[PDB]
């Protein structure tokens, strides 16, 4: 006897899902708290943030020329020192100004610092999505040069 | 259950099965912002925007790359210059 | 009452209640930590596990295709007839040295793709 | 047909043909 | 071009390091079946995995040798 | 019109597959049909003593 | 390695049960339970979205 | 080293008596308002028990629905009703026209809508 | 034979070792994309460099030289 | 004819039909096991899928 | 210019990029469709080993209960038999 | 019957090659009942009492 | 960097003695097999737990020498 | 600038005794335990707490091999 | 340049040795367990003294290193 | 006269290895042959066996050695 009268599938589906998120919340109580939170918890909020800023973001690799114009990064934690080729992650509206001080902490940059991409100098006040669209379409390692000449 | 040659599998789902939820996620915000900015359009634009484009930084003072509009000073007859 | 006896004990302090609320001694973050670790460093297993799969699917292909090309160079150099009749039992020696290989990759695919559940 | 005496359990799962609404429901991704 | 070939030279040690083990294995094969001639199978099995095995890093180290001395 | 039986790849597989199969089949042309046949005369025999 | 001795962390007794640790039976488990129990419903679906579609294909062959 | 062992032992419990006292606060805070009913407990009984208890069953990885089906080798003399003798007199065979029209059917459709590719032109 | 498959254990869908378990399984790498046709933004990838792709297109073209065609295709 | 040279499009060519003659054989054969099962120890199956 | 790093973070793209090369470089071309068909050759050779099962299966049960006298059935089902008259 | 009891036991039991016995910080009861057989003891005169 | 194909090769030659000892393991499972062939899935066991160590030891040795060969 | 890979190889040329020992460790758990099985959990029992040392060597002779390719 | 790396290297060689002896020891312990339980406790004592040799002239061997990758 | 001599030469240094697995293989067979010699027939047989292995890797080294020394 499948199904029975005055009774809506919707409500069947809505009993269901009950019962389901019942026995989920019954197997997480019964289950170990050193794993558990973990696995339910920082794992998969890690992994949606990684993917979501991967697959909406856009990001660039980022040089520099000399030693002499890497950043300070002997006070922050986690990273005493630059490298070349850090991907970085930027929105559609940042500036090549944005983009500097963020590179250089919102400290005193050196002087005449200017932004390249495959031999092709970008002006400053250029955003750096369509910079890197028009001079270097698909290729967005950027480089930070001192402009003397 | 499970054994050595079903490594292969065992590896792409632990990887991949968590990322679905986050590859619908971004399905979402995708069809969201479609969504906006068709209202967008429909609402009224000074300039076009592309739909299908990353970015729209077109206005009365800028062009569609980001720069600013050449000979827009002053003001023409026939309204806008695009 | 039965039990009135056993929870007259049970009165606690407001910074005993408050370490329960907290967890200290049952949530253990050190020992979340060190399952993740463990959990994560765990994943060397699938990559030996897909070594040996794919050295078991391509031992009959490297026996059919390298020592193949490596008698198809002796063929290509030798002319005479001597060295020749002493090569066709090379020849059947890679045949019989084939069908091991293949009767071994046989017995390590079944081995690697036997299922109790 | 209503949509009530339809989607009633009963006439559902034995009198009802529920075969054009499930593949609505499959092909759904297609129309959308 | 020099330093490729003295690369896999040296490479090829593990070849000889290898046949050592691949001789024991058949030795024991053969003791086992002087001591149990009944079980002739069962022996030969495990025999040819060990076999498997020590030519698997065999092959390792002739593969790399290969490699190294065009790359 | 073609190098097929000139070829390394037959020299290589075809002709020493085709001679060492033939060879054990000769060689070994009964004992293999004695393995085979032993279940279905068993079969038989047990079939035609349960039938008397 | 039972003992006589309980360490501190394992001081307080079982917090878990059994069936938190155990595997399930191997040939009456819960999916395929599950899906036994589901079978009529899944066969009233498929039955129904086949009937309809032969029924198409043969209104269309026929003539 | 005798007091000192002693007294170890002394403020070992006193930390036992600590762990305890917010053993019982954290049960009676939290995990005794957090408990689950029981209503969507597991539906099951573990092996062990259930063979201690002398009710594990082991067999049968597979099942017959119908009692028609179940009763087949009992009943001896309809094992099949003579509507399904008839029907199942259909199959004495696999259908080789079928296969081979379902197949060509496949493959057409599989290369000539889901599996095409560009071509150059001169 | 399949649909009781289906409901016999260790015999669902794609699981197992079954041919109906590898008949499903072919059915899901079909379903799949992997197996599909790359769009026109990924053709000079592999397909125009493709030695299937080269013969059809001289098959196509029978006494003409593709090569400067599939140029300008790798051009588009 | 810039854009449109892509368009020009040519089916696939491979036919899957093969005869599968049972009645030549008696013997059951191997088979793979091509997915891990997830119907049965579900919640444990990241803990334990790395043994053997 | 090559030694472009990128976030330890996204070393949960392995699997993903292998899957994704292997499908540019293999699956999505003629060799992939040769792949395809030698699935389905899987699937054929399974097919084949099973029936080839029954038909052992089938080929023994012929011979082992078709001349007994004594299997009219299985044994395990005897007790929804008749009963012997001349049993006494 | 012995096929089943025997995967069910390598597959669950606490053992030198354990497939499901692994990250274990708080245990079930039998396991922690048969680690600890100071405990079993007490736990039980307390509940016959 | 020629001596990096050099070193690979130094990070291979390891494999000589574990091959060897790959096989005196397996040497000694023939000889249980043919002196309590009853137990075999007690030393089929024990086999395997030891390939498990010698496996990613191994491991090991190769990957170090591919890393030697590119950094 | 390859001394330092050809150091960290140098280093690591040391991994095959360590796996001849423990090839010879299961070696002798294999037999001992074909010889009398009621006593396994001892012949393992030390065979762990062997392999409480050797992997520990093993686990320096890849440490210091990794110290000698950077510093 | 890379002298104190090299020599560190090796001096550390001698680790392979030194897991061969620990694992004859352990496997001379597992077997003598294997011939005679009763006196198992026994033979753990001397096997330990070995220990104490053993890893001791290992040590002697990584304090050298410490020495020389440093001068 | 130069680099391709030399590794060509280190390239032989396996054959010492080789023939050591070849000594085991027929002392094995000696010893079963001496132990059970109604089984020789059987004991020449895993022996050739096993040359099927050692014999061609032997071989294979030899090869590549003149592949060092005209590459």
């Amino acid at each position: 006897p499948l199904g029975v009268k005055g009774r809506s599938v919707f409500a069947g589906m809505r009993s269901f899902i009950g019962q389901r998120l019942g026995r989920l919340y019954d197997s997480f109580y019964y289950s170990q708290s050193s794993t558990k939170y973990v696995m339910v918890f920082l794992f998969p909020a890690g992994i949606f943030y990684t993917r979501f800023r991967a697959d909406t973001k856009l990001g660039y690799h980022v040089f520099i020329n000399e030693e002499k114009l890497y950043p300070d990064y002997s006070q922050n934690y986690f990273d005493t020192k630059w490298t070349n080729g850090r991907k970085v992650y930027l929105d559609d509206e940042t500036t090549v100004e944005q983009l500097k001080a963020q590179i250089y902490g919102g400290k005193a940059a050196p002087e005449n610092v200017k932004v390249a991409c495959r031999g092709r100098v970008f002006e400053d006040a250029d955003n750096v999505a369509m910079a890197v669209r028009a001079f270097c379409k698909r290729d967005p390692r950027l480089l930070l040069f001192q402009d003397n000449l | 259950s499970t054994s050595p040659g079903l490594a292969f599998a065992n590896l792409t789902l632990l990887l991949d099965v968590p990322q679905l939820p986050a590859i619908w996620a971004v399905n979402a915000w995708r069809e969201l912002n479609g969504l906006f900015t068709e209202m967008k359009t429909l609402a009224g634009t000074s300039d076009l925007l592309y739909p299908s484009n990353r970015y729209n930084p077109q206005n009365e003072k800028t062009n569609r790359m980001g720069r600013p509009r050449k000979y827009n000073h002053g003001e023409w007859m026939f309204g806008n210059s695009y | 009452r039965p039990g009135q006896g056993s929870n007259a004990q049970f009165q606690t302090s407001l910074a005993d209640k408050t370490r329960g609320l907290l967890g200290v001694g049952f949530l253990r973050p050190t020992k979340m930590a060190s399952f993740a670790a463990t959990f994560l460093l765990n994943f060397r297993f699938y990559f030996m596990y897909m070594a040996r799969t794919t050295f078991q699917a391509v031992r009959p292909l490297l026996a059919f295709s390298v020592f193949g090309e490596v008698m198809k160079l002796v063929l290509a150099t030798m002319s005479s007839g001597l060295f020749s009749f002493l090569f066709s039992f090379v020849l059947a020696f890679e045949v019989f040295y084939f069908f091991l290989q293949c009767y071994i990759s046989y017995t390590f695919l079944t081995m690697f793709f036997t299922v109790l559940f | 047909v209503s949509f009530s005496q339809f989607f009633d359990s009963e006439y559902f799962w034995t009198k009802a043909n529920v075969g054009p609404f499930f593949l609505f429901l499959f092909t759904s991704p297609f129309w959308y | 071009a020099g330093v490729a070939s003295l690369s896999a030279a040296i490479a090829l040690m593990s070849v000889g390091g290898v046949a050592q083990g691949i001789g024991s294995l058949f030795a024991a094969l053969v003791s086992g079946t002087a001591r149990n001639p009944s079980i002739k199978e069962d022996l030969f099995t495990y025999t040819l995995i060990g076999m498997g095995f020590l030519e698997f890093l065999g092959i390792i180290c002739v593969l790399m040798s290969a490699v190294l001395l065009y790359s | 019109s073609n190098t097929v039986l000139s070829n390394a790849w037959f020299y290589s597989k075809t002709f020493p597959f085709g001679a060492v199969f033939y060879m054990l089949g000769s060689y070994f042309y009964r004992d293999i049909r004695e393995k085979l046949w032993k279940e279905e005369k068993s079969l038989i025999h047990t079939a035609q003593e349960n039938k008397n | 390695k039972p003992s006589w001795h309980v360490a501190r962390e394992h001081r307080f007794g079982p917090t878990l049960p059994d069936h938190a640790y155990y595997g399930e039976h191997a040939t009456y488990n819960y999916f395929v339970l599950f899906i036994r129990g589901m079978r009529p419903y899944l066969e009233k679906i498929f039955g129904d979205c086949a009937s309809t579609i032969k029924n198409a294909a043969v209104a269309v062959y026929r003539p | 080293i005798q007091h000192w062992n002693k007294s170890y032992e002394k403020q070992v419990y006193s930390e036992s008596v600590a762990l305890n006292r917010t053993f019982q606060a954290r049960n009676q805070l939290v995990l005794d308002r957090l408990k689950p009913s029981g209503a969507y407990r597991l539906p099951a009984v573990d092996y062990k028990r259930q063979l201690s208890r002398g009710t594990l069953v082991e067999g049968a990885d597979f099942y017959l629905p119908t009692a028609q089906e179940q009763q087949r080798l009992a009943r001896h003399f309809e094992p099949y009703s003579e509507q399904e003798q008839e029907e199942r007199r259909k199959f004495r065979f696999q259908s080789i026209s079928v296969y081979l029209a379902v197949a060509l059917g496949a493959s057409f459709v599989h290369d000539y809508f889901y599996q095409r590719r560009p071509v150059a032109w001169c | 034979q399949f649909w009781e498959a289906q409901f016999a254990n260790r015999s669902f869908f794609f699981f197992g070792n079954a041919w109906t378990s590898a008949a499903a399984f072919a059915f899901f790498i079909w379903w799949s994309r992997v197996f599909d046709p790359p769009p026109k933004e990924r053709l000079d990838r592999y397909w125009l460099n493709s030695p299937k792709f080269r013969i059809l297109s001289a098959f196509h073209n029978p006494g003409k030289r593709p090569g400067l065609k599939i140029s300008l295709m790798t051009y588009e | 004819l810039l854009g449109h040279t892509t368009s020009v499009t040519m089916g696939n060519s491979d036919i899957f039909f093969l005869p599968k003659p049972s009645n030549l054989l008696k013997i059951a054969l191997p088979a793979f096991v091509f997915m891990p099962n997830l119907t049965i120890f579900t919640r444990a199956f990241p803990f334990y899928a790395h043994t053997s | 210019y090559d030694n472009t790093a990128s976030p330890k973070s996204e070393l949960i793209f392995m699997a993903g990029n292998a899957l994704g090369y292997c499908t540019e470089r293999f699956f999505e071309n003629e060799y992939g469709q040769s792949i395809f068909m030698f699935a389905l050759g899987l699937a054929y050779l399974a097919m084949l080993g099973h029936e080839g099962k029954i038909h052992g299966a089938v080929w023994r049960m012929k011979h082992l209960f078709a001349t007994n006298f004594k299997m009219v059935g299985h044994p395990r089902y005897a007790y929804a038999l008749p009963k012997n008259p001349l049993l006494q | 019957k012995q096929a089943w009891h025997s995967r069910m036991g390598k597959f669950n039991d606490r053992s030198d090659t354990p497939m499901l016995y692994a990250y274990m910080n708080e245990l079930p009861s039998w396991e922690y009942y048969d680690l600890h057989r100071s405990a079993f003891l007490e736990h039980m005169t307390y509940f016959l009492v």
